[PDB]
């Protein structure tokens, strides 16, 4: 039936979907803020999970189907995203098909991160700011760690950019770089391999 | 015996000083004499009822039943009686007058005449029969008379409606009639000769005139009066004594004010003239001219002083460094003038006059730093403008505002003192453009989030041209008839309209509106070069006074979207984000600080990080709503800091009084989670920040002993009840800052025992009573809510929020001195609360679609018991203040002793031998409630627990409570059938100990299946140590605990019983 | 003689414009329609 191509679709989608640590009491900024962002991750992880879990059950076993799950199962059906799943900033409703990529690659990146925080330490990494729910958080949070390690002050801190902190995952409009000097082309975007981001106060 | 006589004693003193009581006759313009005096007898009769209720608990009240339940109908039959008469006769004052002093109304209603001069004979029938015998109980004892009250309430409130008609043709004659209600303009044309009565009601009509100044012989009036005590005085006093109408003299009123107003703008511009002439100026001089004159003409001559000192530079650098070193020389001496304590009025006259200067300061800086030769220069015309001819005859267009291409004539309103905007670059946009739109005889039209300075910008546009401003929050209940009523009113008066939140009102209505707004526009394009335009098929005057502006938001609440023929006639204007570095720099020079600039460069960061670097919540705001009552609360702990100081110049720790006053504001908002991100931001953005909290022992005592008083457990801080009260101590902090309040969290958080718990501690501290308003709202329609406007009579009714408002501002049981605290007990959603955005605004009035505007006085305060957040906008989120109770506020064991301290007391069948076996009972309940024990452990154990609907602490532990309770019944109830042996205590401790077993299985256990509740059996079974019906097949739940104390199964209860076969299957 | 549909007053004007336009034959225009599909259906038929 309908449902059993629904199940073996529901089957094909959580192969990227596996598990996330949970990792609360550190001076640094970063590694709060890392902390609360891995607790979210792994907090979506489990509810989506459990919700596919559920209307798989619902589909192909002894699990009777309620008014929300049979919200999901038609949700999932019409493929838009279900409103429970849809927290963090999807661009004007997008499908489920790259909704649940776009998750796996958050998840992934949220596992990296508590790899990392297993063993500053924190400094080191390389950040994608497409996968974190809240890159100004980030952003504020870099600035933070500035000033708390250089005793600066927060008003008059400006930022310096060469192609101490790594940033990938950055992606230009119609623009090329070269010792970093913008140079106009023809294509459509290029991407930036590594940012360079340090805060000077002058 | 003595006791039993003391008590007597005492109703015989109660006998004595009602006896001494009567009612104060007092003539009545030689008409009859009518009773006054009625405070005093409302708070006589509370508290000759309170005696008789204090009286009746304890302790020989029993024989002297009979004495003081006499006494307490009697006081209560006279309370309804008087309580109807206070009405009755308010109504028939100026009803009388209306039928007196109006004319050809025989003509026009010959039955409304006959009926009242029936009731009017009635009535003086009863006058002669009261002042035959002025005693309370002679015109008490007196038969029929609650049905011939009701009759004369039930005449009056008759001819009212029936004669409603006629005020729409009185609001013809004067025009800022159209802004008053049916009652209100009742009472403002029956009233016209008491005039006393009429001060009240000054407020609605005009935007600064709060009373009139009147003669001893209240027939010239002397001048006029603002709220804030600000009064101009008449230089041609109007003659009331020549006899002319009440519109007469009311126009001739706003006439004078007008022309006095201009006439003290003249002499104080001379006096600014001759002033600014000096390089270097005397501060003594300067305060005595500040004090001289109001703050508008103040701040107006200063204006034009500095365009005039400006244009006379530009003439043609050097005369523009003069003019910037004078500018700059006044700024130091106003902030030399306003760094030391003053009165308030002039502390308000120095803060707009030092925004204004500073403002001046920086356009004349941003001339000069690059070069201007001619005073027709663009970039001096991109600013405003001020000419003042002096050798112009007419005094009311002796001044012009000159802005880009556009000039305006002054209204001359009289405004009091009212609020000084900011100019930042936004707002010089704001001004420019809503300028042109003006100069093209169009309306305005400001857009964007909420929290941005929409309304307040248009509304210091209106006050800054002096233009009479209104603002109307207009919801779905607005209909073509009501709209066309208030256009008319703003024809005929000659205001501004300032229609807020637009956008929810209902499309085709929508559309509907945009032709008479066009009809409007295309007046304003015949008087731009005997002028009318019709509306509601009425040709009407149309004054050139006349703007509409249209605050909206887009998509807020999803709300509907304009039209496209409505959408040319307002010009748009985008407003997203405003400078807050500058308005905090200005607000922190203007009340008085050293290090200002760094305050600032020190908070708006700070509250750009703390926007993002908390947690996302649905009751966060962090925008500029919330930064001006930082400030301002700042601003206040600044003063009372000093004044604590100088209790005892210097300077003083600004820095810990900003930090105070930032925690003291937004703690109460955040959740548990992010108080330590906001202790981190605070010690990362201030070094030396440190924090102060408390000193409330006084308030912290009172609360404990009304908490002890009313079975609730108070706490010291770090004990079981330390957070909620500290809760309610920020929630005593918010009331006393703020406005209306949120009080968001969980529902069973003890909110509602908070705010009454504070109320009635309010009240133990202040004296103030304290009266209590709880409305759900969603228990009521929308129109049952704010009241319904009937499209055949378009008559307006009321709802309840609008009758307890309206209750509120009559104050005939004198409610204004008492304490007044409306809660909504419901769930906030932009329905109906987008309706009290302006009551939550700064504007502090509750706009009618009948026109009719309330204000709303300080004493009452709004607020929600409520749920969560989420469904509502920022209209309502970031226009209150927010107080979060946590789940783990209230803890399970302070209900535990809240069960236990009701069970002790207030016995259950409301001493008694069942008290005894309450408190026996509960003695033995003891050891399970406290800790972990019994009850805490299943608890949380039962929250693992699936069950059919959702299960909350709350609903389980009242559950558990109903148990015990009867439990207690029927322990009673074995000592009434066992009369010889009472119940015995080893044999209660066996029942009991098995009976909350048997109760709290039932309880987080019966409203799920059959295999979860043998699962908490089992559970129960395996955790504690309770004597257990041994068989571990069979549940607990199939036992049934006895009255030996024992167990019985209850598949043994169960018979093997056979039916007749005449009843097989009846229902 | 510019009506905008979508009060019962407009209604109105619009429906004496109409047969005011029909007996004296200036034009009538009517300002957003489609906010009232319902008397579209009788302003059609009364047109045909
Ligand atoms: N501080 C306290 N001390 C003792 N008992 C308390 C305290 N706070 C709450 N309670 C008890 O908790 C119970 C429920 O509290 P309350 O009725 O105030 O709920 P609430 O939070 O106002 O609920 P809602 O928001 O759902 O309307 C009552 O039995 C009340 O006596
Ligand atoms: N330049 C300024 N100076 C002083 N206060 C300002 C300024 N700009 C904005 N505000 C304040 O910001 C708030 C914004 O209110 P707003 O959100 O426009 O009301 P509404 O909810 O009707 O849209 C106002 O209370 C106003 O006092
Ligand atoms: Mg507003
Ligand atoms: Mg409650």
């Amino acid at each position: 039936t309908l449902h059993t191509t629904a199940s073996n679709w529901l089957h094909l989608i959580p192969q990227t979907l596996s598990h996330l640590k949970r990792t609360e009491n550190i001076k640094d900024p970063l590694f709060r803020f890392f902390e609360r962002e891995v607790k979210m991750g792994a907090k979506l992880l489990q509810d989506v999970r459990q919700d596919l879990a559920d209307v798989v059950q619902v589909c192909e076993g002894k699990k009777k189907q309620t008014n929300y799950l049979r919200t999901l199962i038609n949700e999932l059906v019409k493929g838009i995203l279900p409103r429970s799943w849809s927290h963090y900033t999807v661009p004007a409703g997008m499908t489920v098909i790259q909704w649940v990529s776009d998750f796996s690659e958050r998840i992934k990146q949220l596992q990296n991160i508590s790899l990392a925080a297993a063993s500053k330490e924190l400094k080191n990494i390389h950040v994608c700011l497409g996968g974190l729910f809240v890159p100004e958080a980030y952003i504020t949070a870099t600035r933070q760690y500035v000033a708390q390690a250089n005793s600066w002050s927060l008003e008059e801190l400006c930022l310096e950019v060469n192609v101490s902190f790594g940033v990938t995952g950055l992606k230009l409009q119609g623009a090329t770089c070269n010792n970093n000097k913008l140079s106009l082309s023809n294509a459509i975007s290029t991407a930036l391999p590594l940012t360079q981001l340090r805060w000077v106060k002058q | 015996a003595q006791g039993e006589m003391a008590l007597e004693e005492f109703l015989k003193q109660i006998r004595e000083v009602w006896n001494t009581y009567e009612l104060d006759l007092v003539n009545y313009q030689n008409k009859c004499r009518l009773i006054r005096g009625w405070d005093d007898l409302f708070n006589k009769v509370k508290e000759h009822i309170n005696s008789v209720s204090a009286m009746k608990l304890s302790p020989y009240y029993k024989v002297f039943e009979e004495d003081a339940l006499s006494w307490e109908d009697k006081l209560n039959r006279i309370m309804a009686l008087f309580d109807v008469w206070i009405d009755v006769q308010r109504r028939w004052v100026y009803l009388e007058g209306i039928f007196t002093g109006s004319a050809d109304i025989k003509h026009l209603l010959p039955v409304e005449t006959q009926e009242f001069q029936s009731i009017s004979t009635e009535f003086l029938a009863l006058m002669k029969k009261v002042s035959k015998s002025p005693l309370v109980m002679d015109v008490l004892n007196i038969q029929g008379v609650q049905r011939s009250l009701e009759r004369l309430a039930d005449l009056l409130g008759e001819i009212q409606k029936a004669l409603g008609e006629y005020l729409e043709r009185e609001r013809s004659s004067f025009p800022r009639f159209y802004f008053v209600g049916d009652e209100d303009l009742l009472e403002i044309i029956g009233n016209s000769k008491n005039v006393a009565k009429l001060q009240k009601h000054f407020k609605k009509m005009f935007a600064g005139v709060s009373s009139i100044i009147l003669n001893e012989d209240n027939s010239v009036v002397l001048g006029i009066s603002s709220r804030e005590g600000e009064e101009v005085m008449f230089k041609t006093p109007v003659s009331i004594t020549e006899h002319p109408k009440i519109n007469e003299w009311l126009t001739l009123v706003e006439k004078e004010m007008r022309v006095t107003l201009a006439k003290l703008l003249a002499e104080s511009v001379t006096e600014v003239e001759i002033f600014g002439k000096a390089t270097s100026i005397d501060p003594n001089t300067y305060i005595t001219w500040i004090d001289k004159y109001q703050a508008q003409l103040v701040v107006l001559s200063a204006q034009i002083a500095w365009s005039e000192n400006v244009e006379t530079a530009l003439s043609s650098a050097a005369p523009l460094h003069s003019v910037l070193s004078n500018v700059e020389v006044t700024l130091n001496v106003l902030a030399d003038s306003v760094l030391m304590e003053q009165p308030p009025l002039r502390r308000r006259k120095l803060e707009h006059l030092i925004t204004e200067l500073v403002h001046q300061r920086d356009v004349t800086r941003s001339l000069i730093k690059s070069k201007i030769d001619n005073a027709k220069s663009f970039e001096w015309l991109s600013q405003m403008r001020f000419y003042f001819d002096p050798k112009q005859t007419d005094v009311l267009q002796q001044l012009s505002i000159q802005m880009a291409n556009a000039k305006f004539n002054y209204g001359f309103e009289y405004l009091g003192v009212q609020d000084k905007l900011v100019q930042t670059p936004l707002t010089d946009r704001c001004y420019l453009t809503m300028t042109q739109a003006l100069e093209a005889r169009l309306g305005g039209s400001p857009f964007g989030p909420a929290g941005t300075g929409k309304t307040e910008s248009v509304k210091a546009l209106g006050h800054q041209l002096g233009r009479f401003v209104l603002v109307f929050n207009c919801d779905e209940t607005f209909d073509f008839q009501a709209m066309g009523r208030i256009f008319v009113g703003l024809c005929q008066v000659g205001a501004w309209g300032c229609f807020d939140e637009f956008n929810r009102l209902e499309e085709r209505m929508l559309s509907a509106v945009s032709q008479q707004v066009q009809c409007i526009q295309e007046a304003l394009r015949e008087h731009s070069n005997p002028i009318t335009c019709e509306l509601l098929n009425k040709q009407v005057k149309v004054s050139p006074d006349m703007a509409i502006f249209i605050t909206m938001n887009p998509g807020y609440a999803g709300r509907s979207n304009l039209p496209d023929n409505l959408k040319k006639l307002f010009r748009s204007l985008a407003m997203t984000k405003p400078d807050r570095q500058l308005i905090a720099q200005v607000m922190l020079y203007s009340q008085g600080f050293r290090t200002a600039e760094v305050l600032a460069n020190k908070i708006v960061p700070f509250f750009k990080l703390c926007d993002e670097q908390l947690s996302s919540q649905s009751h966060y705001d962090f925008g500029l709503r919330a930064l001006k009552s930082v400030l301002v609360s700042a601003g206040n702990v600044k003063r009372e800091r000093i004044q604590k100081i100088k209790r005892e110049a210097e300077n003083l720790p600004e820095q810990e009084i900003l930090i105070q006053s930032v925690c003291e504001t937004m703690v109460p908002k955040l959740v548990a989670e992010d108080i330590p991100l906001l202790f981190s931001l605070l010690s990362d953005v201030f070094p030396g920040v440190q924090y102060h909290r408390g000193e409330m022992t006084a308030l912290r005592e009172e609360l404990k002993k009304v908490c002890q008083e009313m079975y609730l457990t108070y706490g010291d801080g770090e004990e079981v009840g330390g957070m909620w009260v500290e809760k309610v101590l920020q929630l005593y902090q918010i009331t006393q800052i703020n406005h209306g309040l949120m009080m968001v969290g969980p529902s069973g958080s003890g909110k509602s025992m908070a705010w009454r718990v504070l109320l009635k501690a309010l009240e133990r501290l202040e004296g103030v009573e304290g009266v209590a308003h709880i409305i759900d709202p969603k228990a009521i329609s929308k129109d049952h809510l704010y009241g319904t406007l009937d499209p055949n009579t378009r008559e307006w009714t009321d709802g309840l929020f609008t009758h307890v408002l309206r209750k509120i501002i009559d104050s005939v049981r004198g409610e204004l001195q008492k304490r007044q605290w409306i809660v909504f007990d419901g769930d906030v959603d932009p329905e109906w609360v987008e309706n009290l955005n302006s009551v939550l605004d700064d504007n502090k009035l509750l706009t009618l679609p009948n026109g009719e505007r309330l204000s709303l006085p300080p004493n009452v305060r709004i607020m929600f018991e409520v749920q969560d957040l989420k469904y509502a906008t920022l209209a309502t989120v970031s226009r209150c203040g927010m107080v979060w109770f946590s789940e783990d506020v209230l803890s399970t064991d302070m209900i535990f002793n809240n069960f236990l301290a009701r069970l002790r007391s207030i016995p259950l069948d409301e001493a008694s031998p069942m008290l005894q076996i309450q408190r026996d009972a509960a003695t033995i309940m003891q050891p399970y409630f406290t800790s972990n024990g019994l009850v805490t452990k299943a608890l949380e154990h039962a929250f693992q627990l699936e069950h059919i609907m959702d299960l909350t602490r709350l609903r389980c532990l009242g559950s558990l409570f109903s148990m015990l309770h009867q439990a207690c019944r029927n322990v009673a109830q074995y000592n009434a059938n066992h009369p010889d042996f009472p119940m015995q205590i080893e044999q209660l401790e066996r029942y009991i100990q098995r009976y909350l077993v048997y109760a709290i299985l039932w309880s987080l256990s019966g409203d799920s299946r059959l295999k979860m509740r043998a699962e908490l059996g089992e559970y129960i079974r395996r955790i504690t140590t309770v004597p257990l019906p041994t068989a571990p097949n069979i549940p607990i739940i199939d036992y049934e605990v006895s009255i030996s104390g024992e167990w019985s199964p209850w598949q043994a209860k169960v018979p093997q019983i056979e039916v007749e076969t005449h009843k097989v299957a009846a229902p | 003689t510019s009506i905008a549909i979508g009060s019962a007053e407009g209604f109105n004007q619009a429906d004496k414009a109409i047969n005011t336009a029909v007996k004296s034959g200036r034009w009538v225009m009517l300002k957003n329609v489609h906010l009232a599909p319902g008397w579209l259906m009788q302003l059609e038929k009364k047109l045909h």
